[PDB]
C-alpha cells in the first residue's frame, strides 16, 4: 500500500505526513518517524 | 429568535455566507483603558444541547 | 456555537473617526468620544476629553 | 463593578408584553404598573425563560 | 521537525496588554489571558496568553519562553508556569501563544511564572465547568469504563487547517525615552526606532524623527512621544490599538485543533 | 500670513503657519477646521 | 512590618520562646479553599481577597519550618447589585459597594 | 523500640505499578495510589501506596 | 480651593492630610506628595 507524495508510510498501512516527522512525537505505533536511520540522533 | 436554535445558520459546515443574529451590541470603555466590551445573548445551540 | 472575534480599536484621539458597513454577519460599529485611555508607559496621547 | 445581564427580548401583543430572557446569572425581575393598585411582582431568573 | 510548525511562529513577538485582577487593582501584565476554550469532554481546556512559550531569539528550545519588560523581549527559562482554576490544573503542552491543561470546574483561570522574585499573575472570570460523556454524571474520568466517543482538544502542535492572523503593532507609547538635556526635553532613539513626537507647548510640533531631535521646548509633562517598532508581529488583539493605515492579513496556525477521540 | 514658499497659512483668522503636508491627517490642529478638508481622494 | 530596629515593608517578627525573632517575609501564604492573592500588612493585620470557603489560614516560613494556623470561620462572595456573579467582572456597571481600606492611616 | 516496627518492613521492597493520570496520560509510576480509605469522623484518610516511606 | 493648617492639597482641590504625605503610597493623581522634590529622595 502506498500514500500520497505528502505522507511518509511507518508501518501497518498507516502513514503521516511529511510534516509530523523528526518532531519528537509519537505520530505513529512503531515509533519509525524518530528513530536513528531518518533523524540520526 | 437568537436564542433557541437559529442563532447561527450556515448552509453547509464549509460554507462562506452566514447567518447570525446573537444581538450583539457594543459598550463603552472604561476608566480609560483599551478594550473592546460587549453583551450578548448566549448560544441557543449550547441551550438546545 | 458561534465565536465573536474583535478586532484592534483605532485611537485616533485627536479628532474623529467614522466606519463604513462591512459585510459581515452581526457587524457592529460605534464611536466612543473623549475616553482618554492609559497604556503602559504613560497615558497614549495629549488631546484631553 | 458588578455584570450586566443580556438584552431580553420584547413581543409585543393585544394588552400583552412577552419577555425571552437568557440569563447567564441568577438575575432579578421586578414588575409593577402605573395605577392606583401598582400589583408588583418579583423573581429570580437562573434558566432561559419566558414571561407575559 | 520542530521548525515545520515553528516557522512563522518566529515572525511574531509577545506583547503587553490589560489584564483585569492581575495583582489586585487590573494593572498591565506580560502574560494576558484571552479567548479560554473550554467545552471539550473531559475538562481539559486550551488557554491564549500573550508570552510565548517555546520560542528563544535564536533557533527553538521546548523548556525556554520569551516576554517583554518595556520594549525589550526578554526569554527566560520556564520553572513554574502554573495554570490553576479551583485546584492547581496539570498543563499538557505549550506551543506560541496557545497553553493546554486539564482543569477542575471552577470560576477563575489563573496563569502565572516565576523568573527572578516577580510574580507576574494573571486572572480572568471564565466559568470552566467538567462536562462528562454518556448518560452517567461522574465528576473524574475513572480508571475503567465503556469507551465513547468524546470530542478533545488535541494534542499534537501542527496546521490541521485553523488559521489566526497577525498583523503589525500600531505606534506604542513610551515615556521612559523623553528626558530634558540642559532646560529642553531631548528624544532618545534606540536603534532604528523611528520615535513620533507631538508638542503643544506653544502649538502643535508634530513629527517623525530618526534619531537625537532635541525638542526646543521645556517641559516633560506637555509632549506625547511613541514609538515604531515593524521587526515582528502581532495577534490583533482587541486590547491593543490598531495601525494607521493598511494592514497586511497574517496568518497562524492554531496549534491544540479539536478532534474525536475515545474516553 | 506672507510665509516662506515651502508653507502654507491656516485659518486666515490668526494668520498661523503651517507646513503643506499636514493635509487630511485627522488631528485638529489650528483652530478654524480648514486644514482637514479639501484634501484628496 | 517592623524588623525589631526600625520600619522596613519586607520583614516580620515573632517570639519563639522568649526571645522575640525576626525573618524575611518568604512564602506567606493565605488560603481559603484556593490560595488567596495578599494585598498588604501592617502589624497586627493582614489584607487579603479571598475565594469562598470554610476555613480560613495563614502561615510563614521561618527556616525549614511551616508555622501554619487553620481557623474555622464561614466566609462567602457577596456580590453588588441585582445579579449574582461569582466573580468581579471585567466591564459593567459601576455601583457603591462597602470594602476595607488599602492604605494604612 | 522504633526498630519493632520495622522487623519485617526490611524484607519488602517498593515497586512500579500502572496508575491514571501521572499527567495526561496514565503513567506507569513509582507512586501507585491503592484502597484509599476514609471512614473516619473528621477528614482523616489513610493512603497505602507502592513507596517505602 | 485652601485647605486647613493639618490638610496638604496636591492640585486641583484635592486635600488628603499630612501624616499622608511621602509614605510610599499614591494618594493623588498629580503624585505630587510622593515626588521627587516634595519627598527629598
Ligand atoms: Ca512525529
Ligand atoms: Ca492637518
Ligand atoms: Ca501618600
Amino acid at each position: 500500500p502506498t500514500c500520497g507524495a505528502h505522507e511518509f508510510q511507518c508501518s501497518t498501512s498507516s502513514c503521516i505526513p511529511i510534516s509530523w516527522v523528526c518532531d519528537d512525537d509519537a505520530d505513529c505505533s512503531d515509533q519509525s518517524d524518530e528513530s536513528l536511520e531518518q533523524c540520526g540522533r | 429568535k437568537a436564542g433557541s436554535f437559529g442563532d447561527l445558520q450556515s448552509r453547509t459546515s464549509t460554507s462562506n455566507d452566514l447567518y447570525a443574529n446573537t444581538n450583539l451590541k457594543l459598550q463603552r470603555p472604561q476608566a480609560g483603558i483599551v478594550h473592546t466590551p460587549f453583551t450578548q445573548v448566549p448560544s441557543g445551540f449550547e441551550r438546545w444541547k | 456555537k458561534y465565536k465573536t472575534k474583535v478586532p484592534s480599536p483605532v485611537v485616533k484621539c485627536c479628532g474623529a473617526t467614522q466606519c463604513t458597513s462591512k459585510p459581515h454577519p452581526d457587524y457592529q460599529c460605534q464611536v466612543f468620544s473623549g475616553v482618554y485611555p492609559f497604556m503602559w508607559g504613560g497615558a497614549y496621547c495629549f488631546c484631553d476629553t | 463593578i458588578a455584570t450586566l445581564a443580556p438584552e431580553p427580548l420584547v413581543e409585543h401583543k393585544h394588552r400583552t408584553l412577552i419577555l425571552h430572557l437568557h440569563p447567564d446569572h441568577p438575575t432579578l425581575l421586578t414588575t409593577r404598573s402605573l395605577g392606583s393598585d401598582a400589583n408588583p411582582t418579583r423573581q429570580w431568573i437562573e434558566r432561559p425563560t419566558t414571561v407575559n | 521537525d520542530l521548525d515545520t510548525h515553528f516557522t512563522q511562529y518566529k515572525l511574531a513577538r509577545p506583547y503587553i496588554a490589560d489584564c483585569p485582577n492581575c495583582g489586585h487593582s487590573r494593572c498591565d501584565s506580560p502574560i494576558a489571558i484571552e479567548e479560554v476554550r473550554g467545552d471539550a469532554h473531559a475538562g481539559v481546556i486550551r488557554i491564549q496568553t500573550s508570552a510565548m512559550f517555546g520560542l528563544k531569539t535564536d533557533g527553538v528550545d521546548l523548556a525556554y519562553m520569551s516576554f517583554m519588560n518595556g520594549k525589550t523581549q526578554k526569554s527566560i527559562k520556564i520553572d513554574n508556569l502554573h495554570v490553576r482554576t479551583s485546584a492547581p490544573c496539570s498543563l499538557v503542552s505549550h506551543h506560541g501563544y496557545y497553553i493546554l491543561a486539564q482543569c477542575p470546574p471552577g470560576d477563575t483561570v489563573t496563569v502565572g511564572f516565576h523568573d527572578g522574585p516577580n510574580r507576574h499573575t494573571c486572572t480572568v472570570a471564565h466559568k470552566v465547568e467538567f462536562r462528562p460523556v454518556g448518560r452517567e454524571k461522574y465528576r473524574h474520568p475513572p480508571e475503567h469504563g465503556v469507551e465513547l466517543p468524546c470530542n478533545r482538544y488535541t494534542h499534537k502542535r501542527a496546521d490541521q487547517g485553523h488559521y489566526v492572523e497577525m498583523h503589525q503593532p500600531g505606534l506604542v507609547a513610551d515615556h521612559s525615552l523623553l528626558s530634558i538635556h540642559s532646560a529642553k526635553v531631548k528624544i532618545t532613539v534606540p536603534s532604528g526606532a523611528q520615535v513620533k513626537y507631538y508638542c503643544k507647548c506653544p502649538d502643535v510640533r508634530k513629527g517623525i524623527t530618526s534619531s537625537d531631535h532635541t525638542t526646543t521646548c521645556t517641559d516633560v509633562k506637555q509632549c506625547r512621544a511613541y514609538l515604531i517598532d515593524n521587526k515582528k508581529w502581532v495577534y490583533n488583539s482587541g486590547r491593543l490599538p490598531r495601525g494607521e493605515g493598511d494592514t497586511f492579513k497574517g496568518k497562524l496556525h492554531v496549534p491544540f485543533v479539536p478532534v474525536k477521540a475515545k474516553c | 500670513r506672507t510665509c516662506r514658499i515651502h508653507e502654507i497659512s491656516c485659518g486666515a483668522h490668526s494668520t498661523q503657519c503651517i507646513p503643506v503636508s499636514w493635509r487630511c491627517d485627522g488631528e485638529n490642529d489650528c483652530d478654524s477646521g480648514e486644514d482637514e478638508e479639501n484634501c484628496g481622494n
